[PDB]
RNA sequence: ACCAGGGAACUCUAAGGAUACUGCCAGUGACAAACUGGAGGAAGGCGGGGACGACGUCAAGUCAUCAUGGCCCUUACGACCAGGGCUACACACGUGCUACAAUGGUAGGUACAGAGGGCAGCUACACAGCGAUGUGAUGCGAAUCUCAAAAAGCCUAUCGUAGUCCGGAUUGGAGUCUGCAACUCGACUCCAUGAAGUAGGAAUCGCUAGUAAUCGCGGAUCAGAAUGCCGCGGUGAAU
């Protein structure tokens, strides 16, 4: 099936494939099937088409993949161009949340 | 290197200084109160020769027992100089504090007052090989079983500090009921520090 | 530890089989002290290999197969006038258990079936029947040994 | 320790002691849910608008005697080393070594 | 009426020992109910069953403290306990499988300077 | 970061200083030692003067910048 | 039905004033051990460095109590003479 | 506290004694000290653990706990206060923590402790909340009330060898608390994002029994700030 633009395997469950689309978590899967009447337990290539609309109407409620990378981009580029210390933090690829970095500063650079 | 034998020995043999019970809040000031007593009752009689002091307090008056080798003097002409040092102690502290004074039978067998002769005799400029054997001799005579003197410093004025130890008799310091008596004391000489420990064991 | 030799501690043998030597293998494969998953995964495996080959004995079955698994013969390295060589030496008798119990546990870690039970169900069928990798560790021990053969 | 460092803490802990009852009436007025939302905001204001040193977190306490910051211990009020001695002398009640 | 108190290591269990139907209850339910291990469950019974005797006397189990492993063996040693003291002639038997051995193994002191017991920290070159 | 019951924390030094410039408009900068201050939306346009450490370094106050204390536009450690 | 909690750092002290009290009152002839705190504290033997050189100290308090069956007029008196500080605390609830 | 049948028998709690001493049997032994096995006992040879560190060796560590000789500074090397810093990483380095998964992950149920802390306070219960926590309300200076629910474990559903329903680093967003203040620089809460890592080079370290490994729970400093440190008990090996 194929959903928010990006195809998800049919080989397991309906909300551990709504996880790998990208802006969707399970938490988030298991909230949208409650609502309406698709269970967490029924797979994909079990589920029907008519279900799958409706739950792509549900996730189209919810803020779209492509949409979510744009506004981080956007808070991120908020952040440079505004040139603050977390901006300056951004561009020279250092941690800008706080955490200690002296010695396992390895995971911002890459 | 070695432990302070009347804390190992206050578990069984031994009998703690301070005996008093108190609530965590209240123990906090207590402690920090019998502390500064002890501390200015030292400095005030360190003139007179002085063994080591028990301190009881209940709750509101504190009640103090000192046993010294010359109870004349600190009680003064008719408990004059006691009532005076009293008054004193009284103001430090709270409601009114009672102490009692209780005399030695021997002044030798007691570590606290071998050891003060021995800082005075230092300050005096007294030999230290001449301080230790007199002091070690003294005991002996009197019949303390044993007595150990340890001096550590620049002894005689010299450059480089040296420990010269002397013993006589059994002391077994790991018997933790040989009840033996330490007591350390530090005497002024003007070239340096010198350290003074004393070790008395009388038996079981 | 050059010091008297002491009594080892007495094993309690496993309550479905009544068999010290059942707990003594289920010891092994127990790790991070999971005796409780150590006793599902032998009970499934020897469960499973009973089942195939319809006996009625599992723990006898057991048996056989440690007893030809166990080598008789296992090389042990000797200094003398500074030089090293390889000296084969008789087995001790509950060293040769050991042995087969704790190479058994070995391969049936690498087996590749899923779980655990069938990869030790697995290794039990080809000691049995003589094949696979526990058998060929025993060979190589016997083979080192048998190459030389100078010593002792 | 310092005289100095001391005396800065006694004088420290003398606003904490003399602003102390004001502290927990206005803490009390800030809490009150029945409480106005701008009487809560003025007392707030106040709160922050009290002396620097008035709060009990610019408190450190130290041994009574030597003033140590550190190795302090709340039952005793002292450093760990005036501990150690006093305790090896004996001038610590109930206290002995431990070994169990 | 015969009445025992065996320990093991932590715990504390009473054993009470009649004759009877048999039936062991445990803590005032079951004793299959109570242990889910098959090797406490053995332990529980490893007595009985050495001089046969698996439901001749009723008995009454009440253990508590410690943990699930223990409080087996604990039941262990007080049905042995009551055992002898009814008869004296399987103390002998019942001492050669020294199940009336009380545990004296117990988790010991943590070493100060060490992580465990014994476990040191180790130092690389 | 703050608990929105207490609402913003904004220096009374500051306080007064930014409503004194305001009634003017003034555009001299507001030289000031507290960089704990919460930047509110009545004191956007104008000009501050953020103690770093060593020195003031001028901040001027954009649009999108409240939500943010005053000390985050004047960095502290100065690394080449 | 007065209550008497008696608390004293030390174990050999707290049973002796234990003893006392229940004998003034068979004496008189009216007719009359909760778990104790362990707490334990570290201290630095060196003062600089070598931190696994250290020395350990446990205090404990022993707590007693008591209940009177019976309290009598001449029973109850007794008990405010009787006196004995220095580290043992007496508490009545008097209840 | 404990109830075996309202009782005091048992458990437990805490102050005392009793036992263990190669005592006993048999041996080997310079007719010896000793050792070897055996009975009994809960325990057998030091029953297990801890405390106790001899003369001295390293001019080993501490003038920054404190003390003291000498030496130096006295509108300054003394005294106060705001801000920041001790928290900065191209890289090296020793201690640990969490993983790389099926001896498992996640969902439901369902048991079994220990010791420790609580007015500079822990909160039973009601309601708001997905949540941390919020407003009320109540017991307790505690063998009473309370943190507190123990986790590994046992029954079922599923994932089916996949960088995965592994892993939770990192970042964006929203928030609750302590505190006068959380930008440099607090720990937690939910949502989303989901990096390396699929077992490790020469080399290297700990561990002999309730020990290694594993599991969580406490306390200290503490206004708030643990994987550290100091303790605890569950499971429980091989050699």
């Amino acid at each position: 099936a194929r959903i928010a633009g990006v195809n998800i395997p049919d080989n397991k469950h309906a909300v551990i494939s709504l996880t790998y689309i990208f802006g969707v978590g399970r938490t988030t899967a298991q909230k949208i099937l409650e609502a309406v009447g698709i269970a967490p337990t029924t797979k994909v290539s079990q589920l029907d088409d008519i279900q799958l609309d409706a739950i792509r109407a549900q996730v189209a409620n919810y803020m779209t993949e492509g949409d979510l990378r744009r506004e981080v981009s956007m808070n991120i580029k908020r952040l440079v161009d505004l040139g603050c210390y977390r901006g300056i933090r951004h561009r020279r690829n250092l941690p800008v949340r706080g955490q200690n970095t002296k010695n396992n500063a390895r995971t911002r650079k890459g | 290197q070695k432990v302070h034998p009347i804390g190992i020995r206050l578990g069984v043999v031994k009998k703690h200084n301070a005996n008093w019970y108190a609530s965590p809040k209240q123990y906090s000031e207590y402690l920090i109160n019998d502390i500064q007593v002890r501390e200015y009752l030292r400095k005030k009689l360190d003139s007179a020769m002085i063994s080591n002091i028990m301190i009881e307090r209940p709750t509101g008056a504190a009640k103090i027992t000192i046993a010294t080798a010359r109870p004349g003097i600190v009680i003064g002409k008719k408990g004059e100089d006691i009532e005076r040092l009293q008054k004193e102690l009284t103001k430090m502290m709270g409601v009114p504090a009672q102490v009692n004074i209780e005399e030695i039978t021997s002044p030798d067998l007691d570590a606290r007052l071998v050891a003060d002769g021995i800082g005075s005799q230092l300050e005096r400029r007294v030999m230290f090989r001449r301080a230790m054997k007199r002091a070690v001799q003294n005991s002996m005579r009197s019949g303390a079983k044993g007595i150990k003197v340890e001096l550590s410093g620049r002894l005689g004025g010299a450059e480089i500090a040296r420990t010269e130890w002397y013993r006589e008799g059994r002391v077994p310091l790991h018997t933790l009921r040989a009840d033996i008596d330490y007591a350390s004391v530090r005497a002024e000489t003007t070239y340096g520090t010198i350290g003074v420990k004393v070790w008395i064991f009388r038996g079981e | 530890p050059r010091r008297r030799v002491v009594a080892t501690r007495e094993i309690l043998p496993d309550p479905k089989f009544g068999s010290q030597t059942i707990a003594k293998f289920i010891n092994h494969v127990m790790s991070h002290g999971k005796k409780s998953t150590a006793e599902r995964i032998v009970y499934g495996a020897l469960e499973t290999v009973a089942q195939k080959r319809n006996i009625e004995d599992p723990v006898a079955f057991f048996e056989d197969v440690l007893e030809n698994v166990r080598p008789m013969v296992e090389v042990k390295a000797r200094r003398v006038g500074g030089a090293t060589y390889q000296v084969p030496m008789e087995v001790r008798p509950s060293r040769r258990t050991a042995l087969a119990m704790r190479w058994l546990a070995e391969a049936a870690a690498k087996r590749s079936e899923k779980s655990m039970a069938l990869r030790l169900a697995g290794e039990l069928s080809d000691a049995s029947e003589g094949k696979g990798n526990a058998m060929k560790k025993r060979d190589e021990v016997h083979r080192m040994a048998d190459a030389n053969k100078a010593f002792s | 320790a310092k005289k100095s460092m001391i005396n800065r803490e006694l004088k420290r802990e003398k606003e904490v002691a003399k602003y102390a009852d004001k502290r927990t009436k206005l803490k009390e007025t800030i809490s009150d849910m029945n409480a106005s939302d701008e009487v809560r905001m003025d007392a707030m204001l106040e709160l922050q608008a009290l002396p620097r040193n008035s709060s009990p977190v610019r408190l450190r306490n130290r041994c009574a005697i030597t003033g140590r910051p550190h190795g302090y211990f709340r039952k005793f009020g002292l450093s760990r080393n005036m501990l150690r001695e006093r305790v090896m002398q004996g001038d610590v009640p109930g206290v002995r070594k431990a070994s169990w | 009426r015969n009445y025992g108190t065996g320990r093991r290591k932590t715990s504390t269990a009473r054993v009470f020992l009649a004759k009877g139907t048999g039936s062991i209850v445990v803590n005032g339910k079951p004793l299959d109910e109570y242990f889910s291990r098959e090797t406490s469950r053995m332990v529980v019974r490893q007595p009985l069953e050495l001089l046969d005797s698996p439901t001749a006397y009723d008995l009454y189990i009440t253990v508590k403290g410690g943990g699930i492993s223990g409080q087996a063996g604990a039941i262990r040693h007080g049905i042995t306990r009551a055992l002898i003291e009814l008869d004296d002639t399987n103390k002998p038997a019942l001492k050669a499988a020294g199940f009336v051995t009380r545990d004296s193994r117990q988790v010991e002191r943590k070493k100060l300077g060490l992580r465990k017991a014994r476990k040191r920290p180790q130092f690389s070159k | 970061p703050r608990s929105l019951k207490k609402g913003p924390f904004i220096d009374a030094h500051l306080f007064a200083k930014v409503e004194n410039a305001l009634e003017t408009n003034s555009r001299k900068p507001i030289k000031t030692w507290s960089r704990r201050s919460m930047i509110l939306p009545q004191m956007v346009g104008l000009t501050l003067s953020v103690h770093n450490g060593r020195t003031h370094v001028p901040v001027i106050v954009s649009e999108q910048m409240v939500g943010h204390k005053l000390g985050e536009f004047a960095p502290t450690r100065t690394y080449r | 039905r007065i209550r008497i909690r008696l608390k004293s750092f030390d174990h050999r002290l707290i049973d002796q004033s234990a003893q006392e009290i229940v004998d003034t009152a068979k004496r008189t002839g009216a007719q009359v051990p909760l778990p104790t705190r362990i707490e334990r504290f570290n201290v630095l033997t060196s003062p600089h460095v070598n931190k696994d050189a250290r020395d350990q100290y446990e205090i404990r308090t022993h707590k007693r109590m008591v209940d009177i069956v019976q309290p009598t007029d001449k029973t109850v008196d007794a008990l405010m003479k009787l006196d004995l500080a220095a580290g043992v605390d007496v508490q009545i609830a008097l209840g």
